């Protein structure tokens, strides 16, 4: 028979217990069956995301089926699944193929609905089965879809269904948007649990519950692309593996061999000794680990085969359950389920007692291993306190303030539809501001490029909210996106930048003021993309005159309320009291600046040892350096030229003369106004 | 036997286009 | 044979019986008739939204064939369907669809003017690589074929209007939209054919209310088609409730618990429970066995009724005499009231349970996929429900609102048309939110305009639309593409009095139209949305002179002070112009308890049992407490220095879920206690 | 032959797009093997064939 060709029966796997049961998603099975015993409209097609157990959707359907768990007019029915490649297995002449594809609509034709097959990806089985002098499957079972042979179901994604199934009319009126949609945490959880003892079976381990909810936890954290159940399948499964690999080790036993083999080549050399005794006591002792080795092995070996023995149990007494034998019921649960598991339970206590060299238990530190092959609030807290001191140089009350500010939105007892970050940034350039904003990223968000400049100066302009958030179009800043907006679509975690907030406009500050609100932000375009992910910060110069007259003999907490103050003249009050908290940055006096040019000169020191050079600074070259390299306006800006022309002119101008040896104290001694390099 | 017959292979490819504002 | 490989012969699935006894739309089908009858220029087009049936006013023309109500130059020919996207698809190669239609020709001449072809997706079939309609060009104008079109009236205007041949090598037959009430009588020709499927039988007021709903809750879909997908998936939905059952099952595990505990103790006891829930289940299943039977039969005689209806209309076609009268006056009547008296039976006997498929199953499709009329009775209640005070604009807003659902005025004219004043924050854009939202959905799900920035031409050139060929083109004005994706939301007008005054005559244009053109050419109705315009001209004037002074004679000194500002034919568009007075001092602290209360909410969404001196609460509202602005001050005053201390005590270490929290007074400030 | 190696014998094929077709001719032929858990091999491909010819067919998930 063709149905016995390559037709793959779901029933009749689910009735020899092969597919695995499936839990829960009534409520999607049950609207299925809506779907299903419908006059018209009579296909329905599992919308969803690439491994979502729309496959196991269909098998627990079946399995509903064997367990008749449904109406009585699917029961009698067959649920098959038909595979394209076998039916392209021995057949590519004119018309064979088609032959055989005929000859299953016939079978279909034979069992009048009888047989509700499922073939996903019906977008694939529509716009790819390209044949040369010969038909697809998709327009020969189009037939079938005005003919009501085809009861079938579906299952694609969002996309491709819109692509290659909503353009035609057949393919429209046959089928049903049946949505899945995204399954939780502890739903997953269940099915976790449900099939745990599965895997426990083929791979010869045991599993930790709190290893299963953190796997989920870390899962939905971290893992982008994978899906539910797919990456705790995998994670669970690809943990089960490697512990399998550590019952398939040890590692002493490689020392001990290494060594004892290597004592044998010496005293097999020296035919004094000792070596015999030596060689004889570290044998004794790899032959008894070895034999601790095999006694654990035999161990788990009676464990995992009994453990096989209480699942087939658990089978036998389900059989029973659907045929229905009298005292095997209460037989097989009575005296198999509570003996096995005791014993079961007094062998874990066994290898608990013996398990020195291994494990069986996957903990959630196997599958944090996995995972970093593949805790938050404090730690997070301490050490982004600690870092930053690092890249930025001073500023300790900024840093206590921002350190602050984190944690009272990490905390999230504030107004959780704030944004994460609103912040104003007070001082003259150079500061470490632009240093700040990515250290921020550093460790907040955890790379560098987690964040968008845009400077607001160049929105002085009527046209900032066109070309900075998107429009209605003529303009350039719309096929890009746009500037903001529509980068923030682009990166939805990362940390914005507002500078130069003095050279603003009405549309810098309503359109601020709705983030500042709300986050989810209203662009041209339509389709507003949350802040509350992100970090917002402004920064200014308006009171900075004042910051660089008399941040010396004056404090920080009052130099901010007028600075705050001098805020309130420029802009509204309104605008500057929805932000978290505007700091100060002070002018970097002496030692910030002798650290950034110590920094800039020992990169300079990491590029000449790439070319192989030492050299070592004298400290009044860095007096003179921080004399000529720091302005009270600029700051860092001409200390970057300053290392540039007064150390890389003279030094590159020598070093192409010829005139310095590799491998000498090549110090930086002073000139008058300029750095000489000697040899010495 | 049989040949390894050559084909026809009809490719295609496309064009944007460009809108202009005005400034005033 | 590509007709095999092709084609459906829809003439023999009507003639089976297959097809759909489609109602209607006889002048349509009328004329398409006439265009079929042509000697040149042989094919109708059918133009109009899908999901209106165009494909089944085809079948209603094949069952009029099957019938033979046609004139003499149809008898006897044969109507055949055909899709481009089965033509397409195998373009391997250079000439491997058109091997494909020049064979679809040959039997289509092999036929010899027998046959009448359908083609839907029209548009479709100008572009498949010159590629299709080229081929079909002299069939199409020879006479040789006599196609039959299908499509939309955008894709009509985008792709058929540039090939000439596929111009006039075709003929325009409109297709329209269907009515309610004829809706109403399509259903009701597809009421048996339900019924039969679906084994159930039909509320006919849930029909009716069916479509109501339909046309009310749904904007996309249209007639036949959604009012179909509702009651075939409301059938389906009460087919599996009737086909399962839930105590049946509770019961079942209850017996068979009962005999594993039974089977563990062999003082008893239990062989009697387990005996009385058996009797029990067995009645249960005997019921659930007897319903099942009884549908059975009601089934089978529905079944048997529609046999009759299809054997009374072979009679007339055929024309037997004594079997019209027959079939007629006995079998019709008689077993429509005992399918009736089954109705009355299985409204009786369905416990557990009903096959009348009522609207409240309507409902529960239609909102997974009905006291408007007295919520609106109790609107001011409504809007009492979060807004304190200003009771008087409420029970304006409500009044318009009756008018409009009641629909006594102008309907071209728009619902809400109403300027507000008076000093903000006490709520103004919170009775905006609320309005929208117990009004018809949500807070924020509204248009919100900022009139206070555009003073100039170009500023009226952006929030109304740019003209082609500048700069803001693409999207619309501000206003256009907000209303627009938003059929049913509130605008909002703030700062009404720093506008230019020639956007005033754009308002003026909403209030007597409705319809407003952009520059994008298309007008974007507000007739089913509410105008606020909003402004604080008499804010001082108020808060001078609200003391025992009235609604209406202090509305009239501020309606004369923006005389003195606005136009007269302005203010003679307006329907109210509320007052919007300052509340009190106490309404405006129970503002703030109010935001409290979210805030304890959020607390508690952290999981925190916190309470609080009342003197702490007077404290914060006269925190940030002014007349000039509102409450918002207050707002973010009383926000700032409860988020700052509280949370800086709790990542402090000191606060733990699960203790007596309560935020007792400082000397100036509020502290949290620990107990 | 492989399946008389039973499990003992491990392939490794790379370049997949050519075990997809290999002049029907070979995707057609071992997705039997694939989609049955008898072939124990082992895949090696740039990415570009990833985006390609793996992600698409997601019967090969
Ligand atoms: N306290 C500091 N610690 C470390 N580097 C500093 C410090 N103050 C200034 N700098 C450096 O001064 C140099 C000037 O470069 P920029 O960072 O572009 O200027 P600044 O930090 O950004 O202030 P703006 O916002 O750009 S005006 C950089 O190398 C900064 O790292
Ligand atoms: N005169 C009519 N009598 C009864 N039902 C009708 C009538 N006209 C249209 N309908 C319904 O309209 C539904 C729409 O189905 P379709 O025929 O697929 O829609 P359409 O109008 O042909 O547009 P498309 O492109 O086919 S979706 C049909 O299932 C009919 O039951
Ligand atoms: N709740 C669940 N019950 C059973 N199986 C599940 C569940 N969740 C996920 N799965 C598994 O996820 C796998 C992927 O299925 P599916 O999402 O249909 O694949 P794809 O997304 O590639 O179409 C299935 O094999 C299924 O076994």
């Amino acid at each position: 028979q063709a149905l016995k060709k390559y037709t793959i029966d779901l029933t009749e796997r689910a009735e020899q217990g092969k597919l695995d049961p499936v839990i829960g998603r009534d409520e999607e099975i049950r609207r299925t069956i809506q779907v299903l015993q419908r006059r018209t409209k009579n296909n329905p097609v599992l919308i969803g995301e690439p491994g979502v157990g729309k496959t196991a959707i269909v098998e627990g359907l079946a399995q509903r089926i064997i367990n008749g768990e449904v109406p009585e007019g699917l029961k009698g029915r067959r649920v098959l699944a038909l595979d394209m490649g076998a039916l392209v297995a021995g057949a590519k002449y004119r018309g064979e193929f088609e032959e055989r594809l005929k000859g299953v609509l016939n079978d279909l034709a034979k069992q009048e609905g009888n047989v509700i097959l499922f073939i996903d990806a019906l977008h694939t089985m529509v716009g790819a089965g390209k044949a040369d002098g010969a038909m697809d499957a998709g327009n020969m079972l189009k037939p079938a879809l005005a003919r009501g042979e085809l009861h079938c179901v579906g299952a694609t994604t969002l996309d491709e269904y819109r692509q290659y199934i909503e353009k035609d009319a057949a393919l429209e009126r046959r089928f049903q948007k049946v949505f899945v949609a995204e399954p939780s945490v502890e739903d997953t959880i269940a099915i976790l649990r449900g099939l745990k003892e599965r895997y426990e079976l083929h791979h010869h381990v045991q599993i930790t519950d709190p290893a299963i909810v953190a796997a989920a936890t870390l899962s939905h954290r971290y893992i982008a692309d994978r899906q539910l159940p797919d990456k705790a399948i995998d994670l669970i499964d690809e943990a089960a593996s490697s512990i399998r690999m550590q019952i398939d080790s040890p590692e002493e036993l490689d020392r001990l061999d290494r060594r004892i083999i290597q004592l044998k080549l010496e005293q097999q050399a020296l035919m004094l000794d000792m070596l015999n005794e030596e060689l004889s006591d570290k044998e004794r002792q790899y032959s008894e680990l070895e034999e601790e080795w095999k006694a654990e092995k035999a161990s788990l070996s009676g464990t995992q085969t009994i453990k096989a023995e209480l699942e087939q149990a658990k089978i036998a007494i389900e059989q029973a359950r659907r045929v229905g034998d009298l005292a095997r019921m209460s037989e097989l649960q009575y005296g198999k389920i509570p003996e096995l598991e005791k014993q079961l339970e007094a062998a874990t206590q066994l290898e608990g007692k013996t398990m020195r060299l291994l494990r069986n238990k996957v903990t959630d530190a196997e599958i944090a291993e996995v995972l970093a092959r593949w805790e938050s609030e404090r730690e997070k807290l301490l050490r982004m306190e600690q870092e930053l001191h690092h890249r930025v140089i001073g500023q300790n009350e900024a840093v206590d303030a921002v350190s602050n500010a984190i944690r009272r939105s990490r905390a999230g007892l504030a107004d959780p539809n704030r944004p994460i970050g609103s912040f104003l940034f007070l001082g003259p350039t150079g500061v470490g501001k632009t240093e700040l904003c990515k250290a921020l990223a550093n460790f907040m968000f955890d790379s560098d490029e987690a964040m968008v400049r845009i400077d607001m100066s160049e929105f002085m302009e009527k046209h900032s909210v066109s070309r900075l958030v998107g429009a209605p179009p003529g303009y350039v800043g719309y096929e890009e996106g746009g500037y903001l907006t529509e980068a923030v679509r682009r990166r939805p975690y990362s940390v914005i930048l507002l500078d130069a907030v003095e050279k603003a406009h009405p549309d810098v500050f309503n359109i601020l003021l709705q983030v500042l609100d709300d986050g989810r932000l209203t662009d041209g375009q339509g389709r507003t993309v949350d802040f509350r992910n992100t970090v917002v910060i402004m920064t200014s110069n308006l009171g900075s005159d004042l910051i660089q007259e008399r941040f010396g003999e004056l404090d920080y907490a009052h130099m901010k309320e007028l600075v705050l103050g001098v805020v309130s003249h420029n802009f509204r009050p309104e605008f500057i009291n929805r932000i978290d908290e505007v700091v100060v940055f002070h002018p970097l006096g002496e030692q910030h600046i002798a650290s950034i040019a110590q920094i800039q000169l020992k990169r300079l020191y990491k590029r000449l040892e790439e070319r192989g050079y030492e050299i070592h600074i004298s400290d009044e070259a860095l007096k003179l350096l921080s004399e000529n390299g720091y302005d009270p306006v600029y700051g860092a800006r001409p200390l970057k030229r300053a290392i540039q022309q007064q150390i890389e002119n003279p030094l590159a101008q020598q070093i192409l003369s010829g005139e310095l040896v590799p491998g000498k104290v090549i110090r930086l001694e002073v000139n008058e106004d300029r750095i000489v390099a000697v040899q010495h | 036997a049989a040949a390894a017959a050559a084909a026809a292979a009809a490719a295609a490819a496309a064009a944007a286009a460009a809108a202009a504002a005005a400034a005033a």
